[PDB]
């Protein structure tokens, strides 16, 4: 599933 | 050129509008990110995670309570409204308009927007940690224990509310602890929502990006999809672009957007 902010 | 944009606007039969923090900013909603966006000691990064909540759910709720309460005085700005009215007007003509928003303040809802996708959830929904039920909730205060709490003063005393008195699930058998139905750092988006948005963006024939830019998360998950079909993309935000440069209208969405959609 997609990490919010891409997890950055 | 604006006229050029409006020529598309006029033809477009399925518009998707993606909205970011810029638009909530213009209504005076704090983002809590970067310069001077502190809440007491902390910034959002610090508190908006499952670990913070496991560790100190009183503190996290104090934070989110505050955010719920400050919405009582922030209103939708003209951008919010100019959208909602556009959706209404066009729907009457059998033309669709959907909002895909990264904002969790329900401002689009309060403006009168109907077909809205809240991809980071909403300050005015809860989720039961135990049973997973998602309820709307606008109660001020969300529970008595929090009444008059969550002051933002750096020096405010922690309310150190016992967990049992924080918001709880109402389904009598359950009584689980509620959390804000908001996507925290280190969590995924709801794939059902993403799949719907995917569907909407495939349908669309004009895309607007507002109070954020296509290069950045989360506009960047999508605009690639729409643009690669040859669909026009218009940004409305406060970032510059270089001398030598899909339209861009620099300035406050409050000003730029309503002329665009009239
Ligand atoms: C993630 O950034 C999350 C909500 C989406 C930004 C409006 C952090 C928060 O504000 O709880
Ligand atoms: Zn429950």
């Amino acid at each position: 599933g997609v990490l919010k902010e891409y997890g950055v | 050129d604006l006229t050029a944009f409006r020529e598309h606007f006029a033809k477009a039969k399925h518009i998707a509008i993606i909205t970011g923090a810029g638009v909530s900013a213009e209504s005076g909603v704090p983002t809590f990110r970067g310069p001077g966006g502190f809440w007491r000691k902390w910034q959002a990064q610090d508190l908006a995670t499952p670990e913070a909540f496991s560790r100190d759910p009183s503190l996290v709720w104090e934070f989110y309570h505050y955010r719920r309460e400050v919405m009582r005085s922030k209103m939708p700005n003209p951008a919010h409204l100019a959208i909602a009215e556009c959706e209404a007007r066009l729907g009457q003509q059998g033309r669709s308009v959907v909002i895909i928003t990264q904002n969790i303040d329900e401002l689009h809802h309060r403006a009168g927007s109907k077909h809205v996708y809240e991809i980071h959830g909403s300050l005015f929904k809860t989720r039961c940690m135990s049973c997973g039920e998602v309820k709307a909730n606008h109660k001020s205060p969300i529970c008595p224990a929090l009444d008059g709490k969550g002051a933002p003063d750096p020096n405010t005393k922690e309310a150190r509310i016992p967990v049992e008195l924080l918001p709880r699930c109402e389904r009598k058998s359950c009584n689980g602890l509620l959390r804000p139905h908001v996507v925290w750092f280190g969590e995924t988006l709801d794939s059902d929502i993403l799949t719907a948005v995917e569907r909407e963006l495939e349908k669309c024939d004009l895309c607007l990006v507002v109070g954020t830019s296509s290069i950045v998360y989360p506009a960047a998950m999508f605009a690639p999809q729409v643009a690669s079909r040859g669909v026009p993309v218009a940004e409305f935000n406060m970032e510059c672009t270089p001398a030598t440069q899909k339209y861009h209208f620099e300035g406050p969405c409050g000003s730029t957007l309503p002329p665009a959609l009239e």
